[PDB]
């Protein structure tokens, strides 16, 4: 969950790599994107939107052992000075395309890092972001240019909890190398399905391990498996995925002499071209080039 | 849409211009 | 029948007019470029640093920076300025003549520049030496445990009439 | 880093230019100028 | 991140035709 | 957001008159 | 109509010159005012005014500060160097990349030298060149899209 | 007035040279892609112009040199422009100078006469090139500094000279401050007096040749 | 009664020959120059440095740097050096195919570049990727309360054969 | 081989250039003295090679300029050398055009045809005046900065531009950083090419005109 | 003896040349391998022996590390700018200093127009001239030994 | 006394403008001579020479009011890694040369920093130092080429003791404005000669001041004098002087591969020129030039 | 800082080179060359 | 020390040596 | 050091003609 | 002296070499 992230990870989601360190966790790799303007004005309303598709009609393995639909999450990492918009600078069309989304900041002050934690994967396949860009011209450590844009977006449930500990929704290996005797499948009072292993072979060890229920089998009985055999199966169907894009925070006097210096430069190149055809009648009558 | 109209009237207008001002120049017999 | 040499430098004006046009415009931004950017002057100046352009602080000047104090103080335009129980006003040291740093000799009541042997006041007035003017003075008035200093904008109290650097 | 724009305008220039020199390239072999070799 | 490269492309190869195009009609305009 | 979109349209059309003034000015290619 | 200046054969010093291949700024338009003076002005403003638009509306990033501890994930060169950098990061011996990276200036330093059988300048009567040019061409191209994408999907572009 | 011209022209024979470039000219077969070399040549220009700008700010030094450009785009004036359009005017260098060869190539014009002026060509595209990958990484950010660690390698490959070549290129047996150094030396002084040199000899042969034949 | 050619090209050569001479002798300093001063080459290689290039102490990092520890440390030629209760061996970080940092991963039991995928030992030999040789290898002894390191001379105790890089 | 000279003759023209060159002559009245000009050069060549190189290992930066030089000349191979080379001929260069100044005026040579050679001549005499002040400062010493300090006020004088000139040629109110870094660019980049442009010219003239007469 | 040519005052061209103050390079002693290719080495490798001799017998000094708070005493440009320097520091106009110090290369700049009333170039055929010259050298040489030496006993140089 | 100088300024006797801090003291200015060779060889003895002339048949006034001879004294500050030679590595001419003379350090450490303590003025006009040059060979922070040397020179009694009241070799101004009375000379029972002073007129203050006698009286009797008029005369006849000089500590290898190349560059030229006159019968004989 | 080594080759040279000049300017007056004015 | 002054001696040698060379050389002045 | 300064000049100024008188010498050696 | 002496034996030796060499070559017909 974007949560666990500023849990384990307080100062900030992205490693000095660019890596975002939700990927720690969401183990598999499916595709995210973006998209945001080229341009933005200062102190303006503008759209973010975050896609994390994924096949709608397959389903993940919960908790339990269940077989249930996945959710959507993603950390949105905008430039300094930029944030969500206030609900009153947001028009309705907008309004109507956000949902019932709950942007965090990453911290105190870190306003321009956004968590959105889980949503339905089924109306979320993309989030919309309301963005509100500073302004230049009443905040001296703002400064119009091109600024990065990072996004990490996830669908399915993780691999690893924030203390340490695999979840039910990954691989199971074996222990030692030696024949396998009884795969049963005992439970205690509280969860339900577990599974047991067991191994040896030659002078010494007897050792057993038990696998959390809900990934499969693939498993026959009594194989002479050395260390990290795949007894198992990948129930994952999700995955994690970065992208980066970049914004302009733009000036509009920067576009307005532009517009004024491109047309000088239109007018300049009609001017030559007519001066040339002035010449070219002066040549054509007196004959001296 | 108002990038293409945008485009097209800009390129109209100077066009525009560009013949006005060849006429325009050859009507004062300096072209 | 064929446009005569009145009729050629009119369109050479109109043509080469409207190229320089446009070579105005774009040395317009370069010319700007070179002069430096401004020194942040949103007030009359700002805080005044020590010898490795931190702060000064004026907690550990009175405490710990000469009995009879007057030190060498980072101030107003890079500017080293002597700050003389804190006085209300900074003593800039660059000489007058050619910009040597002024040494202050308490045994002679006088800041002599080495130079060529220009002569100052405890205030900063010229009694001798090649040194036209008097040396410059700022506004020292301490806000926080810092020293804040703002430019001379009324008249010298040595001289009487407006200043030279003003 | 990959600029869509930069890349966009290198291929779309490297296309355009290549097509119009063989085209330029025809234009005179089909009808050679005085000295067309 | 590839619809804005192949909208360049397009552009930048296509423009050059309405430029062309444009300055073929200035010379039928002014008697070539 | 107007400005923005009319400041790429000048860009495509520098381009694009540059290319027709070169054209008219020498004739052609 | 224009202006033309027609080749006087009539001249041994031109004559010379077009045996030696090259006598051709003898005869055309006149350089100067017409090109020179009228048109190349147009082109400087023009490109000039490109790349200024190019800078205004799509200015320079700065990055992050360098950090010797810390590679990022995508890290490659500019594109005109993609080509180059793909034949470097598929080609498992080293030294055979440094020399195929080398043979890209020396193996055009030789074009003319082998080019020089015959005297043909025009491309559709040379097609076993125009057919090498385009095969490298479409190789660079190739290699140049290559560079942006996974090792293992550059080789084949991902489509097959 | 008393004449000035006539001063100039007796001493300095204005009329000669006027003489002689008005006695050139360009027959029908030039079309608009002989203009591609000029525009590389135009795109230089303004790299000189830009370029010699913003020596006057950055500072080749770790410590100083990510944040001068930093101070060039938020605090000199147009700072963020003079560095956009040196940004942009370096790669279209590179795309016309590729243009250019296109042209050239398909266009017969390196042969016989013409090699010199091909070989310096390639020359200077190397030169060029070069300019680009030293430029790229004086930012010392992320992106360039980690673009020099991995080419810098690259020269170790060759058998006896590859380490000496390696730390000639880097300053030292891995990247840091004289890395920098070499760079900037080689960006700001080296390749632009090198260019120079092989654009006076590209173009005195052009201009000794004149442009090649129609095809 | 005339010196001939042959008289003259013998000229040529030892007047000439000296002329270069002369020549050579002052490109000697030259070329010399150019090449980069030695890196202190008096022992083996001498301290490590942290991320500030200051000098790492071996009571602060086994205190507080990672339980389980494998921590990059600026060792040999700059090179950003693992070190793994201190391991008497440090690990090369610069991956063999094109130079990346490899990040180390103690779930896989690991390091792996990002680059292009390849991947090495808990000691730092090959299992897969692009990368051909393994990663290099330093002595990693404690001396006063920071850590000096030298080059490995002796043979691979991963490969059996003398090193690539010895 | 296969005649690898008559490859080169046939596009050069070598022949032409040998001809050109071997058709001049030196008059009996041109003694030693017309040799100073010639000095001159060397010198600055030997400025051009020295200068360049310890771009290589020179940091324009305060907390790195004097050490910089301080590794110059006691840890870079022969950087002592390259580095009192520099210095004495950078004396020597503008000793000998002072000189060579002696000998083109006791000599009558700066007259009619040869003003533009003159004037371009007092040209190159500020410029190269100009090195000399700019490099003086670059180790930023206490003599070198005080120096600076100095002249740096001079402009100031001037009625109505003279504070902009000033703060152009320092980089702000008063000597710091940005004085070292345009100082720099000044001394490694804007003055070597003014001086190549200007002694480009200084020696087509001379080359047009040839030596003047006897005395 | 050695090896002359003599001016061919015959052709028309050379005699043009001359009325113009220019033909000297048309006679005299060979240019090609007698001066450029045989004694020009012998100066260039000279020069350079003597500047390579000073420069390890007497190296450049390092000072000591700028101090932004500290006034050297003593505090000189390099010899070359001492007149100029001393100009500056004496007079009390500062103004007046400017101008002096810009009236050197402009002053100098005029010489050629104001010395064209005549075309003799020996000086001994020109007093006038010579005197002025000799008399700006010594107030040269006058003002630089001046400038190393205390100010008020510097307008004199401390002999009267 | 260089000794005081160490005791007031400890660091250092060399302020950061290059004033010598014996100056803060001995407040006229006499001439200091130094020589020094050029250059020296790495360890190598070699003669520096301190010269502090006087008019050696002048007097000066001593501590009580006599007239009496002076003393010399001067600080000699080398480069870094020089210093005193050792006794047994001077030779004997230089030994009959220096005197009896204790060179000491300025402190610990600082053994290029040489302190010369008071020596009569008329058999040490000029103070002879055996210095021992150090070597790059063997001490690798200290490096061939060219540095500073820094001499003070005194002669004759100071103006201020380290406690900062004045001496008696000095002038002695008028405290206030007004008339002087009385200029009565008194005296203690353990100092000998002094003299007394008055002012006052108008409305307010009446007071006086002591001068050590020693230099001299020029005052009359009851005058309207302001505040600081010379009633004294000065009785120094001595002075501080401060130079600078430069050494090359120079190498041997350097020196001896520059004769090398001087050789080849001068007959490198011999054979050019030797070229020319086989050009020079080549050209008479066939006239094709 | 005033070099004496430094001074002393200016001075030196300054003055035999100004000697010369004239020298060699009285040499062509008292016999003119082929030319001579 | 002699070494020292050997070293001197070569300058003034080349000095003199050059104008010698260049007198002989090019017959005079 | 003004000895030193006087010494150099000397040495300068006179050097030159022993220059000059030794190539002199050797000129008339040789056969002029 | 030393210097006096030096001087004058290292262009006595050199002006030998010049002599030696003139005459030398000429022996062998070069010059
Ligand atoms: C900002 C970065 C992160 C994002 C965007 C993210 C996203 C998500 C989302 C959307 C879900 C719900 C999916 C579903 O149940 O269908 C989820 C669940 C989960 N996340 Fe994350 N997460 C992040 C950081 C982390 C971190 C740092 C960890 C490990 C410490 C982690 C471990 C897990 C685990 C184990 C689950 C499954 C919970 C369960 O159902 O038992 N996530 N994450
Ligand atoms: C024997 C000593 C020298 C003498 C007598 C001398 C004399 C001359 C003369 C007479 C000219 C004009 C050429 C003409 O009339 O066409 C000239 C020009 C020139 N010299 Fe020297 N020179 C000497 C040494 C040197 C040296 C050592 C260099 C070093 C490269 C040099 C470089 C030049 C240059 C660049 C010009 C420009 C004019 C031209 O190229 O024609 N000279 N010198
Ligand atoms: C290294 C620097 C110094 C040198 C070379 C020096 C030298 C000398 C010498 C040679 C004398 C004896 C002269 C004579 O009696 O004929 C002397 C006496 C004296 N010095 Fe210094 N001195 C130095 C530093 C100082 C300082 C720092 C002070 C003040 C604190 C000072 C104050 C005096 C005074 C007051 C006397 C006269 C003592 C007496 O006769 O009562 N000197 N000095």
């Amino acid at each position: 969950y974007p949560f666990w992230a500023q849990q384990t990870y307080p100062e900030t989601p992205r490693e000095p790599t660019g890596r975002i360190v939700c990927a720690n966790c969401h183990l598999a790799a499916k595709p995210t994107e973006v998209e945001v303007p080229q341009s933005v004005l200062p102190d303006t309303v503008f759209k973010a939107v975050v896609k994390i598709p994924y096949d709608t009609s397959v389903q993940q393995v919960g908790a339990d052992g269940s077989k249930v639909g996945l959710n959507v999450g993603a950390v949105l990492m905008l430039p300094e000075g930029f944030k969500i918009a206030p609900e009153d600078r947001i028009p309705e069309e907008l309004k109507e395309e956000i949902g019932d989304v709950y942007f965090q900041p990453y911290g105190e002050d870190k306003d321009n890092i956004v968590i959105v934690g889980p949503l339905p994967g089924e109306q979320y396949q993309e989030i919309v972001f309301p963005v509100l860009s500073p302004n230049p011209a009443n905040d001296k450590n703002i400064h119009f240019g091109k600024y990065s844009v990072h996004v990490g977006g996830n669908r399915g449930r993780g691999q690893v909890y924030p203390t340490g500990e695999k979840s039910n929704n990954n691989l199971y290996s074996a222990a030692a190398t030696g024949t396998i005797s009884k795969i049963a499948k005992q439970e205690g009072e509280d969860g339900s399905v577990k599974y047991l292993v067991d191994i040896k072979t030659e002078s010494g060890e007897v050792v057993s391990d038990t696998i959390p229920a809900g990934p499969e089998l693939i498993v026959s009985e009594g194989q002479a498996v050395t260390a990290g055999d795949a007894l198992t199966n990948n129930p994952n169907v999700g995955g994690f995925g970065q992208l980066d894009a970049e914004i302009v925070l733009q000036d509009a006097n920067r576009v307005g002499w532009l517009i004024a210096f491109v047309a000088l430069v239109m007018l300049a190149q009609v001017m030559l071209v007519l001066k040339k055809k002035q010449v070219e009648k002066v040549q054509a009558a007196e004959m001296n080039f | 849409m108002l990038a293409i109209v945008a485009y097209i009237g800009f390129l109209a207008l100077f066009t525009g211009i560009a013949a006005g001002l060849l006429f325009g120049l050859r009507s004062a017999k300096i072209l | 029948d064929v446009p005569d040499m009145g009729r050629r430098q009119f369109m050479n004006l109109l043509t080469f007019g409207t190229v320089t046009g446009v070579a105005l415009g774009a040395l317009y931004p370069v010319v700007n470029y070179f002069i430096p950017p401004a020194a942040g002057g949103a007030g009359g100046g700002t805080t005044a640093k020590d010898e490795l352009g931190n702060d000064v602080s004026v907690s550990k000047f009175l405490e710990s920076h000469n009995v009879g104090d007057r030190t060498l103080v980072q101030g107003l335009k890079g500017d080293p300025t002597y700050i003389v129980a804190i006085t209300d006003y900074g003593i800039n040291a660059v000489c007058t003549h050619l910009g040597c740093v002024v040494p202050w000799n308490a045994a002679e009541n006088k800041f002599k520049c080495p130079c060529h042997g220009s002569q100052y006041d405890a205030t900063g007035k010229v009694v001798r030496g090649p040194a036209p003017k008097s040396l410059a003075l700022s506004h020292a008035k301490t806000e926080n445990d810092k020293i804040v200093l703002t430019s001379w904008t009324e008249t010298d109290f040595r001289t009487g009439e407006e200043p030279w650097w003003s | 880093m990959v600029e869509p724009l930069l890349s966009g305008i290198v291929l779309g220039l490297i296309v355009v230019t290549l097509a119009g020199l063989f085209y330029a390239a025809y234009k005179q072999y089909k009808r050679p100028n005085e000295l067309g070799g | 991140m590839s619809g804005e490269l192949l909208n360049a492309a397009l552009l930048s190869f296509g423009l050059i035709f309405v430029g062309w195009a444009l300055g073929a009609l200035l010379l039928k305009i002014q008697g070539a | 957001m107007a400005i923005l979109t009319l400041g790429w349209v000048s860009l495509l059309v520098v381009f694009t008159w540059s290319i027709a003034m070169v054209v008219w000015g020498r004739n052609g290619l | 109509m224009a202006t033309h200046k027609k080749p006087d054969l009539s001249d041994p010093t031109l004559r010379a010159k077009l045996a030696k291949g090259m006598g051709h700024n003898y005869y055309g338009e006149p350089a100067w005012p017409n090109d020179l003076l009228y048109v190349f002005p147009i082109v400087i403003m023009g490109s000039f005014a490109c790349i200024v638009a190019l800078a205004v509306l799509d200015p320079a990033m700065t990055g992050e500060p360098a950090n010797p501890f810390a590679t990022p994930l995508e890290i490659l060169p500019e594109w005109y160097l993609y080509p180059v950098f793909q034949i470097l990061r598929s080609l498992p011996n080293k030294l055979l990349g440094v020399l195929a990276m080398a043979s890209v200036p020396l193996g055009l330093i030789l074009v003319p030298f082998i080019e020089n059988v015959n005297k043909f300048q025009n491309p559709f009567r040379r097609p076993v060149a125009t057919t090498v040019f385009l095969f490298g061409t479409l190789v660079t191209l190739w290699l140049g899209i290559g560079a942006a994408l996974p090792l293992d999907k550059s080789l084949t572009l991902g489509l097959f | 007035m008393a004449n000035v011209y006539d001063w100039f022209e007796e001493r300095l024979e204005i009329q000669a040279i006027a003489e002689d470039v008005t006695s050139k000219y360009v027959p029908p077969h030039v079309n608009i892609f002989y203009c591609l070399g000029g525009i590389t040549l135009v795109c230089f220009l303004i790299q000189f112009a830009t370029g010699f700008a913003m020596t006057f700010y950055y500072k080749p030094t770790v410590a100083e040199a990510y944040s001068s450009v930093q101070y060039i785009m938020n605090e000199v004036n147009f700072g963020w422009l003079i560095r956009s359009i040196h940004r942009w005017s370096a790669s279209m260098m590179v795309l016309m100078m590729i243009l250019h060869v296109f042209r050239v190539y398909l266009t017969g014009g390196f042969k016989k006469p013409r090699e010199l002026t091909w070989v310096s060509g390639v020359i200077l595209a190397v030169i060029t090139v070069s300019f680009g990958v030293t430029g790229y990484s004086l930012p010392w950010d992320q992106v360039g500094y980690w673009a020099v660690k991995i080419v810098s390698g690259v020269p170790e490959a060759i058998p006896v000279v590859g380490v000496l070549i390696s730390d000639l290129l880097r300053g030292g047996s891995s990247v840091g401050q004289a890395t920098l150094t070499r760079y900037y030396s080689a960006h700001t002084f080296v390749l632009p007096w090198l260019i120079a040199v092989f654009m006076l000899f590209h173009f005195l042969m052009i201009r000794k040749q004149g442009i090649s034949g129609p095809l």
